[PDB]
């Protein structure tokens, strides 16, 4: 009844125009900096590691949220250095914004 | 070549159309020429009443002598004597069989007699229209009522009992025309048939299967022109009688009507060219009824046309008829040319054929009537200075009429205007866009 | 060139045929350019009452001076006045004579006087519609009925013995109509005609052998547009009235109206511009009748034009009218323009001839319109990017709009497609496909 | 160039002529393309009753709450329950007023109420029909006779003084048929046209110079298609009722309908496409109205389309409507497109302009339809092998039908024939005899 | 009254930084290899091809699912090898996850 | 209780691999070409320019809609040309489309 629309997913890549490998995303919880879990599966079953890492040429796994809970997500190179991108709610919450108002 | 120039008063403001319009000119066909545009005659002066506009006059042969009956301003004027007052109303009307004239407002009904001129007695206070003259006479009662009618050929006297109801228009009545031995009652929402009886008690009876539904729009909206008649309608789409009812306004006459409250319909009579006038706020437009095409009449230096019902003015108590020229000073008449170009062209001159020459003035100002014409580019919303020509003194029968460095033309199309402003007679039967050059002292 | 651009709203989705179709414009003519695309006016705010869907109103100006008579939600509204309220029903309707206003449902009906407002009292429960005015209140009784008649201009007060049976439709009756003196009642099955008697007992009278085998297909799908009628039919093809019943829908507005299950008819008022629409569940195509071409009126941000019998609102309590423009904020305007090529061609260019620079803006956002155009392959199941043009800012009377560097198109037919979406005011003569470069500043 | 393929269904055998005929597909008009051909919808499954041949069925709106009536094999089904039986007779007929149901066969009248279901007691033993509903209820005798009457709105209770006899067919009487307020009967000789008269004992009347000299074929070969009717007439010429009654069939309609000696007429509601269709031993020749060119329905695997009076089955007692496609399993769609040549060409070329690439199938056999065509010498005595090409998966609407090696064609004209015989909708605007080589990815 | 998150859709490019141009989305049922149908526009009306295309810098349509029913894709480059990208719930289920829990 | 899928962000790339620096996406009304505002921040407060420009690498800020209005967004360079995406419906609707319809 309704469309939904889709987005390709990107690689990791550097601020020149080559790929980066060995990146890793940090899933926070809401604003406190304190490390949340990331499900590998269609279910909410399996939990891989929170500092995730992708190929050598930057693919990273399949990565599920849990939608009751909010998010908070950066990036790293390998150095542990050059945030690439930082944003606050990196979910779009679909139940825990209905449940709470609307 | 040739250039189609136009027919028709088209001006419309929907969008920003090209306004081809014509000005004090209407068409008629010939025999030497084909198609010809012809000017208009000057007004004169030929009867002069007591001041006030003049809402309508009446003259005949058999009646009287030929009196020449009015109503200036708030009274009457039998010739130059006074015939007591009317009261105050809407739109009057003048009704006589020969042996009593009658008259009316929006207020009362007064009759007259070889001496005497008093109150006829309608059954009640108010009074629409009267319309019959020959064997009835025929009053509309005001508000939601019916039409009264008198004895057989007394005015003077009417009566209550006699009367006769409507059965489709619940709101009101407005006006009534005797075209043929049959009636038509005009209504607020429909229009009625009614023809005649014979009888003593009821003398009409109604048709039955014959209602139109486009009631009249005002008290004055209805003009018997031919052996039919028009009328304006509940919305401002001038109508014709027929088998059913046809239209013959079309767009620039409809959305232009709109701005003036006020509406009238009245015929203004030419040699074989009946003119039927809608006259509003500000415009003035006669259409013509044997080669139906609207134009425009404009007097000059004033916001429309004067005119009424009958050739009487709008102000100061004067009634005139068609004569002539050189008595209204100045007469403007404009028309239109273009082209609906598509190319860059290279327009080197531009011609008339026109009547040339044959002005009968040879002191004064007017011994030269010298129109003039004017550019355009796109599509008419700005223009460009006049170019002026001659047209050549009396005698000098031989006189092209033609301009020679006007240049190109990158348009949607080149849009051209000419004017004479100039008591002299004017026509015009063909222009050429290129011509050649030949001649024997021309 | 010159492209044939569409004059029709024709989407056919039996097959996956070229869907060119206007939205917000109808065709009229002209005569400085020959056939012309024109825009909608946009909605203004007239009259305001109580919330709720309208459903039918009603002012004239011979009755009660003038007083808005209106059906909002479930009561009624005399200007801001509450005066009671209605039973809940399908398809209202407002009778009045100038003494009495009546009103209906599906339920019950409800006179008025100067001062009180309670049941007129019908002979039995249920009423379906009510019609006449000028001599007598007609109503008709839901189920297998017949239709009741009062005294003569008195809706107060029926008679259980003043009824007439029909002899033709078993099932049922749904709408009646007054055309002429004459009366039309619309069965389920068939369409009958009753003539005007002249009795006290029974006051009409059937026509013997004019019976039409359309039956209507609800209660509200029958309008008096002209001199004569139109309805929708027991199937959905839209009929005119005439010596037979001909058609005017035709494919692509019939396959379209079978997905509604709620079929209305109304008509719209434009100057000399009667147009008749029919509302469904998101369409409204409404037949123009003096250049009868299809077309589509769709407001913004909705499913549907909002209107009912009237210009009321479907929603909230609103009445309007037309006027001006920039009141609606955006007004969708989409025409089609297509070639049904059959060989590989090279369009370097396309053309509009649009009215350019006259908007009113100076300061915001609309001071430069820019509508914007859109290539197609395939008979238009896909489309391509956007590219715009701007339209100009006022004064600039001359700005060419114009594409060039378009391409191949190898094609069953190249397939164009313009849109704006703006509040000015927009005009379309012709366009060009391949012109040539001559100019001066423009 | 174009190759002008057939709009008609003609395949005549008296000579040997070239057989241009279309299975499945009739004609209409459109508006972006000029002529097209459409395929057939596809026939569902709605009410599924006992088994056995239904012959009549009925539902409206306002009889029963909408209860289905049909007539299989040898006894009723209101929708499941029984209700008794039927004698044995040759054509079916279901007429209502709304408080009782009657029915018929060659034998006997039977009436139906609210919960009773016996003999309704025709003044004498057979029947051949019943039509009318609204007023009375007229049955047709058997053998020799005349039209008897029954009580107002009272189905079951006959009279035997009530008959009125005809005056110029001395064989028999075969059909009835309800126009307007007359009554048509047709005699096995003559047609009579009787008026409604508006008294008590006798309430009909004859017009006295309308006569028409076909008489009716058999007892079920009269339908109301329109505001007039059709027939079969004494000749297998269907003829058509005006002034002076004309012929729509043509040859090859005419010459096929002699080898069946059973001939049927009614018809099949589409969307403003009314078809009429003449169902005999093995084939349906629907004429459409609205552009009226003869075709042929055809149902896969059988000796005829299978079809009724309405939508039934002629077999295990089935009724559907018109909805969608893959329901049938195979749906045969045949064209032909012909020359008339004359001298000796190349074809090396030959394109159709169908709707590409629209189906909605991705798994199983049907994902491309894959078309084929045949060559033929000899004004399509002797034929040749099959010529596929596809049509492409969905979303490819970009792919052109072509063949490309042809050949020399030496003939008094080239003749090709097409066939899809796949549930995939199929469309037809133009064909292409040759054409150039261009595109971008097509 | 709810904030909506945006992200940029990116290229089809290989595990160089190269673009890829004929990449083909594979869009499937939900965990079966069958194939479903993608459709063209903001309603939907006209769906096109399963295996779609990208331009010659590796641009892909727009892209609509319907949301009552789930979806699955891959990437593949015009030989069909290198499988890039496979996701099992490539759609986010609105309608049709509220419909039989929630 | 449901997965919501992560789509990592791109940037502003061009026909080559090379990353395009002040490209500037133009949100609008639905389909109107009218500007709307879009918000920088997790609420709905402070709106940012609709003519958003990107760093020197392509890297745009956190973009956030009002998903009870629709948007439309395209892709130009910083001349004001060679229009990269132009999606018609680029929001989906959460509570404009539920509160409408279904």
């Amino acid at each position: 009844m309704a469309a939904e629309l889709h987005i390709t997913p990107s690689r990791a890549t550097s601020s020149n125009g080559l790929n980066l490998d060995g990146a890793k995303w940090f899933f926070y919880q809401t604003g406190t900096t304190t490390p949340q879990s990331v499900y590998t599966t269609a279910a909410l079953s399996v939990a891989h590691s929170n500092p995730v890492v992708a190929d050598a040429a930057g693919k990273f796994p399949a990565i599920y949220f849990d939608t009751t809970l909010e998010y908070r997500g950066v990036l790293k190179t390998a150095d542990e250095a050059t945030t690439i991108y930082d944003i606050d709610p990196i979910n779009s919450g679909i139940l825990s914004v209905l449940g709470t108002s609307s | 070549m040739k250039i189609p120039y136009g027919l028709g008063a088209y001006t419309r403001n929907r969008g920003n159309l090209p306004p081809l319009e014509l000005i004090n000119l209407f068409v008629e066909k010939s025999d030497s020429q084909g198609v010809i545009l012809q000017s208009r005659k000057a007004l004169v002066e030929v009867a002069d009443v007591g001041a006030g506009p003049v809402r309508a006059t009446f003259q005949k042969d058999g009646v009287f002598g030929g009196d020449r009956f009015t109503l200036s301003g708030d009274e009457f004027y039998r010739g130059a004597t006074l015939l007591g007052t009317v009261a105050g109303g809407g739109q009057a009307r003048i009704v006589s069989n020969g042996l009593e004239v009658l008259v009316n407002a929006g207020g009362l009904v007064y009759s007259y007699n070889g001496t005497n001129f008093i109150n006829a007695g309608f059954p009640e206070a108010a009074a629409t229209t009267i319309a019959f003259t020959g064997r009835y006479f025929i009053g509309l009662s005001a508000g939601t009522g019916e039409w009264y009618f008198s004895a057989v050929n007394n005015g003077r006297s009417w009566d209550a009992l006699d009367f006769a109801t409507a059965e489709n228009e619940p709101d009101a009545l407005l006006d009534v025309l005797v075209l043929d031995g049959v009636l038509v009652f005009f209504g607020t929402e429909s229009i009625e048939f009614w023809g005649f009886t014979g009888d003593a008690d009821l003398p009409y009876s109604p048709i039955q299967q014959r209602v139109f539904e486009q009631g009249i729009y005002a008290t004055g909206c209805a003009v018997r022109v031919d052996n039919s008649f028009y009328w304006v309608g509940k919305d401002k789409i001038v109508y014709r009688n027929g088998d059913v009812p046809q239209a013959v306004s079309d767009d620039g006459i409809v959305e232009k009507a709109e701005g003036s409250t006020n509406l009238t319909l009245f015929v203004l009579e030419d040699e074989r060219h009946k003119f039927v006038c809608l006259r509003g706020d500000d415009f003035t437009h006669p259409h013509d009824v044997t080669t139906g095409q609207w134009c425009e009449f404009k007097s000059y230096g004033r916001t429309n046309f004067r005119a009424t019902a009958d050739f009487g003015d709008d102000e100061t108590g004067k009634i005139w008829a068609w004569g002539g020229y050189d008595d209204e000073g100045i007469i403007e008449r404009l028309f239109m040319a273009g082209a609906a170009l598509e190319e860059a062209t290279q327009i080197d001159n531009i011609r008339l054929t026109c009547e040339v020459g044959t002005t009968p003035n040879l002191v004064g100002i007017y011994t030269d009537p010298t129109l003039e014409m004017r550019f355009s580019y796109d599509a008419g919303n700005t223009w460009e200075d006049w170019e002026a020509e001659t047209l050549g003194a009396q005698g000098k029968y031989r006189q092209r009429v033609e301009w020679r460095a006007l240049g190109m033309f990158d348009d949607p199309g080149a849009l051209f205007q000419f004017r004479i402003t100039d008591p002299v007679s004017f026509r015009l039967s063909d222009v050429q866009a290129n011509a050649a050059t030949g001649g024997r002292q021309r």
